[PDB]
């Protein structure tokens, strides 16, 4: 539901 | 490659056709840039995933400003102020 | 095996899980059953497409019976009663 | 041939593409079907044009039946259902 | 010449006549200008186009301030704040 | 020839132009058809005249069915139900 | 003398009495004052006319500030902010 | 002749002109006739007056048909569907 | 004395008791207070009557802050802030 | 005599005055006569208590029918329809 | 003593069960603390009573400023903020 | 004995008291309740949990009549009308 | 332990899986984070339960600042500004 | 329909 | 309908 | 539609 | 209905 | 769907 873009 | 989420095969992760030919499903384009403000993700952005529109988004588009607060509402349920 | 619009991938053809594990994405979702009536598509039914929630549906559970009416909505682009305010 | 009001030119009478290659302009749409019901006009039909969205459509689909009601409205300026708030 | 995209002829493009000899329709008049701010745009004056009614505009008048952005939107689907 | 309340001039009785050459404005527009129906009125017909946007209109089409109606509404002021929010 | 544009008459150009006696028609009443800020006109005040209410208004009190934008909004249909 | 509540004064009981020579003020014409239905009351009508607009009205026109409901609304002070939002 | 324009009688101007033996109308009331603001008039403050409520008030507590616009909405119909 | 259950005292049972000497507060007004249908209340009537007015009302008059469904309402806390937005 | 408003009686003046043994009715809590700001009273505090929800509450926390202010309201009718 | 999915915990099963003493949270009195038409379940019933407030309600009373339905929002996550602005 | 006031037992307090294994219900959620900010409560914070949907929050973000305010609210009934 | 208070 | 708190 | 007041 | 969290 | 004005 919730991450860093990479 | 990757997996696609939506279909579960490991993928190319070709543009979205969804829509059209030339135009995504709202969900694959947030992948790559922001609903709210329209840009472009940035390596590192705090992104998170509305439960009602199926889209990702900036954390700090929706006043959400910290890792804590992401993971808070993320838990829960999010709902972004666009389905609100 | 399917083929995925959204990756271009062959598939084996498994569960969406986009929003997350107990979940499809409401386009996913709306590939096999109506998002208005919550019903299984039949082989006969007229279906389309909303260019704002991207979810196919019934044209009937939209008030379009025919095939004209849905190829007259479509040279416009159609807007689902859902996503109209 | 036909006669494009937008431009003046006389034309082979091709498909609207204002909006893009798969969509005519609302206003191109309504010359062929009624944008209330989605349905091709008759050579029988009364329509109008909206003066807010410049749309055509049929005067039943707007509660008009008469040519005189459709007269007494274009005297004062059309505003469609669908433009009124 | 140019080509008109309504008719698909090479063109004058003279004024629109559709509302009536004398009124563009709201499409036309947009080419030339801003449905939001009422300026003639200027050359190099960023505009898109609502997919709902069919009226360029400029970016700046919908909070749109660079290409990227502009690009974005113009992609997944231009729903204007008038037609909103 | 007419008395132009508007002005105070008597006129051959043109078609009021305030708007525009093809647009009578409202008001005058609303002396021979109503506002609400679109029908040209009947010499039997009742009408009133609302304070807020200066049309004649029937009485019936605002539901006023009778003389006793209509006059109690003008010891108090006609505000038309497309007047009032 | 003047043209009345209601009947089409040369014209005294006397107080319009179509409400009543003692009151004119709003259009007729916008002629000299405005309806948005209720200020008499002074001469060169740049005005316009609503294609719905029919009364005419100072641009600037529609947050219309040039001749440009004025001559842009009249020539395709101008809805003044009272009537949208 | 006439007790006037507003003033005190008997009068001969003359039209209220308080909004103007044309127009009396709603409370006053409410004495005579309904502000809902603009119909004269009966002698047989049960009214009541709005604590928030000063008008006499019919019960019924509040949906309101008996002197039990009528004494039950005064209790906690009448507040008409017209001043309700 | 004065005359009442409610009965038309000269009257000794007593306090309205048509609401109930301790209440004013409101009409009545906005003859010595404002509605909006709530003051007693001062001897000279610019007042004007709503044609929708009957009530009197300030004309500064209605935005209008001159003879001239008092005079302008006055004479085509004044519908106060309360009952638009 | 009654019991007070605003003061706590026992008294002869007067007319509430807390809004003013001619009117009850609402919730006082409530325990004999329903706020929604303005009639006194039967022996025999179910009746319950909104927790955001503080008022009594028949049951059937929010389309509760039985104490099955007052129970259980109660379980939860019931907010009334006059006071739901 | 006191005199009880709803009862009539010479009274203890105990805390309201109206609502439940432990809860006051909203009118008897308004009596100690204003609805609006959640402050108890300090002695002296001006409050005035809305004819709808039957609370007492702040002159202050409805911009009423002055005993003018709060005498005229309360004379005419009081409908507070929250009712209206 | 009863299995708390809030806590983890077995329980001899008591009265939820997360509100207060007197009243359950809106969830726990949905187990054994209809927050829509206040009636008991019954072992035949279709129930569903809306993702918004928590609360189990008949399939029925959110006109979702069969098993097919009731399968076919829980795919995309149901949103019960009461949540739906 | 604690006390599980949904169930009355002594009780572990697991995580809720009430809405599904991994997803409390928000109730639960709201007894260790704020529904309104989305911060993880810090020792000492004030915070009071609405009625209506049954979750904690801070005070402060409902404008209360004091243990004053928030003992008349929620002694009354508190509706917190998600439920109004 | 406007006067000053006197 | 108006008072000091006392 | 638009004009200066003279 | 009111706590401080510890 | 997005150009410059020329
Ligand atoms: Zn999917
Ligand atoms: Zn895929
Ligand atoms: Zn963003
Ligand atoms: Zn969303
Ligand atoms: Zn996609
Ligand atoms: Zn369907
Ligand atoms: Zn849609
Ligand atoms: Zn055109
Ligand atoms: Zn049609
Ligand atoms: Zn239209
Ligand atoms: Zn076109
Ligand atoms: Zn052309
Ligand atoms: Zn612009
Ligand atoms: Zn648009
Ligand atoms: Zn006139
Ligand atoms: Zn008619
Ligand atoms: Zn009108
Ligand atoms: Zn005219
Ligand atoms: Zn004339
Ligand atoms: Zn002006
Ligand atoms: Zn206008
Ligand atoms: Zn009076
Ligand atoms: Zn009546
Ligand atoms: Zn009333
Ligand atoms: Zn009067
Ligand atoms: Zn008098
Ligand atoms: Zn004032
Ligand atoms: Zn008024
Ligand atoms: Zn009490
Ligand atoms: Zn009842
Ligand atoms: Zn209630
Ligand atoms: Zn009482
Ligand atoms: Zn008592
Ligand atoms: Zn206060
Ligand atoms: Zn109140
Ligand atoms: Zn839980
Ligand atoms: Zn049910
Ligand atoms: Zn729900
Ligand atoms: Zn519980
Ligand atoms: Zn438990
Ligand atoms: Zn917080
Ligand atoms: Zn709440």
């Amino acid at each position: 539901g919730a991450k860093r873009h990479r | 490659s990757v997996w696609c989420r939506h279909c579960g095969a490991t993928s190319a992760g070709l543009r979205c056709e969804w829509q059209n030919n030339y135009t995504q499903c709202a969900p694959c384009a947030s992948l790559s840039s922001c609903p709210v403000c329209y840009r472009n993700y940035r390596e590192e952005d705090l992104i998170l995933q509305c439960r009602q529109c199926d889209r990702w988004m900036h954390a700090v588009c929706q006043n959400l400003n910290t890792e804590e607060e992401v993971e808070n509402v993320a838990d829960i349920g999010f709902d972004c102020s666009m389905c609100r």
